[PDB]
Order: structure tokens, then C-alpha cells, then sequence
């Protein structure tokens, strides 16, 4: 925000355990985030 | 014979409206020009149009290159072929004066069946944005008529190279210019002031228009409209869980937010810097006129507190208000802020409003007083006092009942 | 301004009734030398020595022109830069020009240029890995890498080097060639040949990605370009001097399209973050282009250069082909969690 809200991308690395810091994300960018931004929640294990 | 101009003489008073930006111009232009079958103001204010930008001795070097002759692109479009697209159209360096000239001819419209009739008389003449340019060259004479097109071509002009949108999109879409339906111009101010501490003095949105009680208009930069968006929409949705409670005070809002298609913030500080560049564009042309430094900042800076204005030209007792503005835009914004006060207002270049004044019997549309339907008091045989209503003239008693329970 | 010419007849060859003056070739560098640089900017290089670009400053209100100039909807496109690569030629240009003759040029080519037969070939942007920004001001330098003729004619590459005034250090790379087609050297001899690549160290390969189907209009006339650019070409204006060139009419400016196409790459496979994204990008003219022009372009991502995504852009008015454009673009940034 201070930096420039332009597109942004989140990556979990580790593979199986790619998905919970990023559904964890995932719940995170609805609730406080609900602002309308393009974002990307990419997976190891799911998104490769 | 002109009924109305013959009460406008004799009985009730008039007063002429101008619109502003945002009027979907060019395809009234384009009518307009197919239903003129007189060109002669035409030729002359196309020459005139050409000869003011030569000895512009103002900086205006980015702006006349980028002027267009408005004769070509008129006949063009009526070949039905040619036309730029609406996004080059709607920008305020050729919109700005487009939009005038539509002003412009259809003042003419009308002065050329009745001039002798159709000539001076409003009480006051009122304009809207940079409606407010073509006001008043109309109270002048008739050698300023350009003036109009020319200082709209400077403020269009100053207004786009100063600042002009950097971005758009399809959602919403997003626009400089915001509006907000139902809420309160105190609650908006309020969740714009909110938004407002959390942003830099570089982009503030702020209060344009008060277009009536709960209809606001807020603008600014595109992006951070679209911030002040966001919170108007989760108060909305925690209100929501509100009034499925099923409780009154605790109730949802239920307003209407979406934004325009204006293309440009205006009465917004992002122009500050357009005021002084304009302001010497009119000095070195034959254009000086000591109210050219006033418009300005009226346009492109001081909001338009719009309501209160035509509303206090209105209190004046003035019964008749005419809008010649492309389309027509601010004929009917004015009509329910004023409504039932005795005012009543016909579009100008419509066809259907028109025709009530070109004829004898077709003129008095007057909107009803509401004091016209005030309670009086009423007397019988046997002296009885009677307060007097709708109801109680056809019952014959008192204006009150005691309810089926 | 104007342009003289002189003929001279003698008649007792008939075939050859008559033979024009011999000082043409200079007699036309005179009345363009007037009109192109009036003495304004002045440098006094040989075609090898350097072409300085004395001081540049970038304005707001240049931001707004260029961008307002090239735009993109329709196509979910954002904008986003303080300085658009592409906004690098606009300070480039005036300098580039004085490099097209010289006594090299006396030496090895007859001198014989057409200024109207002149042709842009290819035209890229190369990063010194800074990127241009606000208000500091820049300095620019132009230097003839080769002169070369071709089958086809007198080609002229030229490097172009942009550096940052108050800090004093060099910025980016512009590349230019062109080409005269009437001359011929012992200077440079190409045939058909001439190379160009983007490279970079670390690569990785990819498969054929459909990005985007891009609708640009051109511009109805060439002179709202013309101002900002500095390229005041009577081919894109005058439509006597376009008609006496051989020319299917007004042409649009090469230059425009190039930042045409590049405004969607920027945009679209660029994503609403275009600024930091493309290091570079390179643009062939396959074909010339008429003002009120529909054209059809397609954006693939086809493989990866030191971390950035290189994109091929095709494009079509109708059957034929008018761009070849490739760009290399950083991935929109990444987060990582672990």
C-alpha cells in the first residue's frame, strides 16, 4: 500500500504443503482484503 | 405567436439553463445539423473558430494542432461513414467546445422562427459546469458568441494536458467522476473524509455536485474512487446481516452507488494548475471580459452548489426555465429538486417540449403550488366550522376517522 | 520553406534530351539541413564521430501526450510507468538523423539519397538495467555503429545511449537502422544480411501461449504524432511529397505503431504492472499503413530470458502482415511462503 498496490503474486514452496499458508492467504485476501484486488495463490503441490 | 413569449411579456417570468459535461453531445450535434435547415450562423462561427486560434499570442501550442475544423468532421458525419470514436469525442480538448456549439445552435433554433418575441427576456441566466460559459456571452452581445467556443476550447484544452485519465476499467468502469444515491451529503462527506485521512493531499476525492437531498456526486482520481468504493460496500453488507434482524434502526442502508462516463475530474484541485494557463489563453485573444478569470475557477476548481442556485433564481418567482444544453441534461436534475414550488421546465431542442412553445394553446405548463392544495376553512347553516380537505369536501365532515380495529 | 531544383538540356543526344544537374545530392542536403535541425540543436561530428544530445527534461505532461496518444481499453489494459520505454525515441530522434551522410558517406557512396526513399528497418530498446523515471533529467548520445549498403539499398544502424543528467550515469540503449535505397559502398556490403537478437545468460524454454486478440485503430491524421515525436517527414503529411515518393498515401508513422503494439504488450501481458516489467522490446515493419486503419494484434508468450517472459506479437490488417514485434517482460512479482 505504501509501496504500490499493483499485481501481485503468492507462491507456497514445499509442495503437499504448498496449500495451507495459502488457504490460510486464501481467507486472509477475502476478509480484510475484500478492496478488489487482483491477486495470484499459486501452489507448488496444486499450481505447478 | 408564441404564447408563453406573450406571458413572458405581460404575465409569468423566464429564466435560461445551461447543461454541462457529460451530456452524450455529439449525436445531439448531429441531429441538431440534420434539422437545421438554416447554416447561416454556421459559416460564420466555423471562420471565427479558425481565425481566434492564429493570433494567440498564449503558449496554446500543444492545443491548436490537436483543435479540429468543425466543419469537416460535421459533414463527414453526415456522409455516415466518417467519426472518430466516442473516447476521442468525449475528451475535454474537442468535447469541451463541441458541447457549446450544440448551446450555441440551439439558442439560434428558437431565435430564428420568433427572434422579434423569442429575444432577450429571462430574469437570470443560469449554467452548470462549463454551462456557465455560454450563460454569459448569451447576456452579452451577439459578437461574443464565439467567445464562448473560444474560452471552452482554452478550458478543455488546459484541463487535458494539466490532467487527463491514465487509466480505465470495464468494472464499474471506473471514471474521475463518482456518484451516491440515498445517502446523506453529511454521511458521504463523512466516509469521504474517512477514505480522505488515509490518502495523500496529491489525490484526494472530494464533494463536486449536490444534485438534491440524498443524490451526491464525489470525484476524484479514478483510483482512489474506486478506494472510497470499497468502504460504501462493506458497510453495506454489514448492515445487511442489520436488517435481516428485522429491525428498523438497525436496518440496512439501500443506496445506489456506480459511476459516470465523464472522462475527467472537474471542481477538483487536480486542475489547479489549468486556472492561471487559461486565464492568460483569454487575455491575448479579443476575448477580455473581466468574468473569464471567474468561470474558470467556478469550472475547473470551486465545486457547484447547483441545488441552491437555480433554486434561488427560482425563489425569485421566476415560473418558466429553459435548458438548451446537448441532449438535454440538467432540465430534468432541476425539475424534482424544485417540483411542486411552481416550476416547471421544458427541455429546449426536444421536439415534443418545443411544440408547447410555438403555439397559443399548447404554452402554460405551470407545475402545481402544493400551497394550492393547503387546508381552508368552511362554514354551514348551522354554523358548524369545518376544516377543509379533499376528504372532508366529499364526506362533509371533519378530516379524521377512527380506523377499523 | 522552399525547394529549388536545376535542369540542363543539350540535344544532340536525343534519347538523352535531358540531363539534370550533378549538385543535387548536395543541393537537397541544403534545403533539408534548413528545414530539419534550422540550426537549433548543434553538434559538428563526422558520421563516425559522436552525436550529443545536449540536456532533456521529461514533463509530466509529455507522460500524459504519449499514453493519451497510444491508448488501450477494451482489452482489460492499465497503463502504469513514470517513463514508457517507448517514450526513450522521442529524445533520440533529432540526434540519430545527422548521421545519415557524411564524407564516409563521400568517400564510398556516390552520396545519393532520396530523403523521401528513406526506410526504417528495425528499431529496439536495450536496458543497461535502469529504467527512465521522473523528473531527473536526461542526456542523450548517438553514434553510427555501421554504414552499410545493400541489393536494396543504403542501410545505417545506429546506436543511441541515454543517460540520467543529475546522476550521471548511463541508462539504456537505443538501436536504430535505416534504409536509403538507391546507394552503394565499399564501406559496409550486406546482401540480404543483417542480425538482431535479445539475449540474455540464464534461459528457460516454453510452449506457445495465446495471450491476447488486440484490436488497434490508427490515428485519422500524422501530425498529432509528428509534434511529439520530432519526425516532421513530409511523407506522413504533405500528401504531394507522399504522392511523389510512390507511396499508397499519408503513411502512418512506423514510430506510432511501434509504440502502438508495444502500449497493448505493455498492458496485457504486462498486466496492470507494465513499469518494471518489460527490460526491452524490438519491432520489425513488415508493411506500410494507412491512417484509418483497423489492425489486428496477437500477443504469445513463448519462452524465458533471465527470469523475464519473452512475448511475440504478429500483426495483421486484413491478410497482410504489418508488425513483427518481440518483447521481454518480467513475470507479474511473486510472494513466496514457506
Amino acid at each position: 500500500a505504501a509501496g504500490g498496490l499493483g499485481v501481485e503474486r503468492f507462491v507456497e514452496i514445499g509442495v503437499k504443503s504448498a496449500p495451507t499458508v495459502a488457504g490460510l492467504a486464501t481467507n486472509t485476501l477475502k476478509l480484510p482484503e475484500y478492496s478488489h484486488s487482483t491477486v495470484e495463490v499459486l501452489n507448488s503441490e496444486r499450481d505447478a | 405567436a408564441h404564447a408563453l413569449v406573450d406571458r413572458l411579456s405581460a404575465g409569468e417570468p423566464y429564466a435560461v439553463a445551461f447543461g454541462g459535461q457529460g451530456s452524450a453531445w455529439l449525436e445531439t450535434l448531429e441531429e441538431l445539423v440534420s434539422s437545421a435547415g438554416i447554416e447561416s450562423e454556421l459559416a460564420t462561427l466555423a471562420g471565427e473558430a479558425e481565425l481566434l486560434l492564429e493570433p494567440v499570442a498564449s503558449e496554446l501550442v500543444v492545443v491548436r494542432p490537436i483543435g479540429f475544423e468543425p466543419l469537416q468532421w460535421v459533414r463527414a458525419l453526415a456522409a455516415e461513414e466518417p467519426v472518430p470514436s466516442d473516447k476521442q469525442l468525449t475528451s475535454a480538448a474537442v468535447s469541451v467546445p463541441g458541447v457549446l456549439l450544440t448551446q450555441i445552435a440551439a439558442v439560434r433554433a428558437l431565435a430564428r422562427q420568433g427572434m422579434d418575441l423569442t429575444a432577450t427576456p429571462p430574469v437570470a441566466v443560469a449554467g452548470h459546469s462549463q454551462g456557465v460559459l455560454a450563460v454569459q456571452a448569451l447576456a452579452a452581445k451577439g459578437a461574443k458568441d464565439v467567445e464562448l467556443l473560444a474560452l471552452a476550447q482554452l478550458i478543455g484544452a488546459a484541463g487535458t494536458l494539466v490532467a487527463r485519465r491514465r487509466g480505465i476499467t470495464v468494472l464499474g468502469d471506473r471514471p474521475p467522476m463518482v456518484s451516491v444515491t440515498n445517502a446523506d451529503p453529511e454521511r458521504i462527506y463523512e466516509l469521504l473524509e474517512e477514505f480522505s485521512s488515509d490518502v495523500r493531499t496529491v489525490l484526494p476525492p472530494v464533494l463536486s455536485i449536490r444534485n438534491g437531498r440524498r443524490s451526491v456526486v464525489i470525484t476524484g482520481t479514478p483510483e482512489q474512487l474506486s478506494r472510497f468504493e470499497l468502504y460504501c460496500t462493506q458497510i453495506a453488507e454489514k448492515e445487511e446481516a442489520e436488517r435481516k434482524n428485522k429491525l428498523r434502526g438497525g436496518a440496512v442502508f439501500a443506496p445506489v452507488f456506480d459511476p459516470v462516463q465523464v472522462e475527467v475530474g472537474f471542481h477538483t484541485p487536480r486542475l489547479s494548475d489549468g486556472i492561471e494557463i487559461v486565464g492568460r489563453w483569454a487575455e491575448t485573444v479579443g476575448l477580455d471580459v473581466e468574468l473569464a478569470k471567474e468561470l474558470t475557477e467556478s469550472i475547473l476548481v470551486r465545486q457547484v452548489d447547483w441545488v441552491d442556485e437555480i433554486t434561488e433564481l427560482h425563489e425569485a418567482g421566476a415560473r418558466w426555465i429553459l435548458d438548451l444544453g446537448p441532449g438535454d441534461i440538467l432540465t430534468r436534475l432541476t425539475a424534482p429538486v424544485i417540483r411542486g414550488l411552481g416550476i416547471g421546465i421544458v427541455p429546449a431542442a426536444t421536439r415534443g417540449g418545443q411544440r408547447n412553445l410555438f403555439t397559443v394553446g399548447a404554452v402554460p405548463e405551470v407545475a402545481r403550488p402544493w400551497s394550492s392544495y393547503a387546508p381552508t376553512v368552511v362554514k354551514l347553516p348551522d354554523g358548524s366550522v369545518k376544516l377543509e380537505t379533499k376528504f372532508t369536501r366529499l364526506t362533509g365532515r371533519s378530516p379524521i376517522l377512527l380506523a377499523g380495529m | 520553406i522552399e525547394i529549388r531544383f536545376t535542369l540542363t538540356d543539350v540535344v544532340r543526344s536525343g534519347g538523352a534530351p535531358i540531363v539534370e544537374v550533378d549538385d543535387a545530392a548536395t543541393a537537397m542536403r541544403a534545403v533539408l539541413a534548413i528545414a530539419a535541425g534550422v540550426e537549433g540543436p548543434e553538434n559538428l561530428p563526422k558520421v563516425v564521430d559522436n552525436t550529443a544530445t545536449v540536456t532533456v527534461d521529461w514533463d509530466p505532461e509529455r507522460v500524459a501526450d504519449h499514453t493519451g496518444v497510444t491508448a488501450t481499453f477494451g482489452a482489460p489494459l492499465a497503463p502504469t510507468l513514470t517513463v514508457v520505454p517507448d517514450a526513450l525515441v522521442g529524445r533520440c530522434w533529432p540526434a540519430v538523423f545527422a548521421a545519415i551522410g557524411s564524407a564516409a558517406t563521400e568517400a564510398g557512396f556516390p552520396v545519393i539519397e532520396g530523403l523521401l526513399s528513406l526506410v526504417h528497418l528495425d528499431h529496439a530498446a536495450r536496458l543497461l538495467a535502469e529504467l527512465p523515471k521522473e523528473p531527473a533529467e536526461f542526456t542523450v548520445t548517438a553514434k553510427a555503429s555501421a554504414a552499410t549498403d545493400t541489393e536494396v539499398g543504403r542501410v545505417v544502424p545506429v546506436s543511441v545511449e541515454v543517460r540520467n543528467a543529475a546522476d550521471g550515469a548511463l541508462l539504456a540503449t537505443l538501436e536504430e537502422r535505416f534504409a536509403i535505397r538507391g546507394r552503394t559502398g565499399a564501406a559496409e556490403l550486406t546482401d540480404p544480411v543483417r542480425a538482431g537478437g535479445a539475449i540474455s545468460d540464464n534461459a528457460t524454454d516454453t510452449p506457445r501461449r495465446r495471450r491476447r486478440d488486440v484490436t488497434v485503430g490508427a490515428p485519422v491524421d500524422m501530425r498529432p504524432f509528428a509534434v511529439v515525436s520530432g519526425d516532421h517527414n513530409p511523407i506522413h503529411t504533405d500528401r504531394a511529397a507522399a504522392l511523389l515518393a510512390g507511396l499508397e498515401g499519408p503513411i502512418v508513422h512506423g514510430m506510432w505503431l511501434s509504440a502502438a503494439a508495444q502500449h497493448v504488450v505493455t498492458a496485457t501481458d504486462g498486466k496492470p504492472v507494465p513499469p518494471a516489467k518489460l527490460i526491452g522490446w524490438t519491432a520489425r515493419f513488415l508493411g506500410m499503413v494507412k491512417p484509418g486503419d483497423q489492425v489486428d494484434f496477437r500477443v504469445d508468450r513463448v519462452g524465458i530470458d533471465v527470469g523475464a517472459e519473452v512475448l511475440e506479437v504478429s500483426a495483421r490488417i486484413g491478410s497482410e502482415l504489418v508488425m513483427a514485434a518481440t518483447a521481454r517482460l518480467a513475470a507479474p512479482k511473486t510472494v513466496y511462503a514457506f
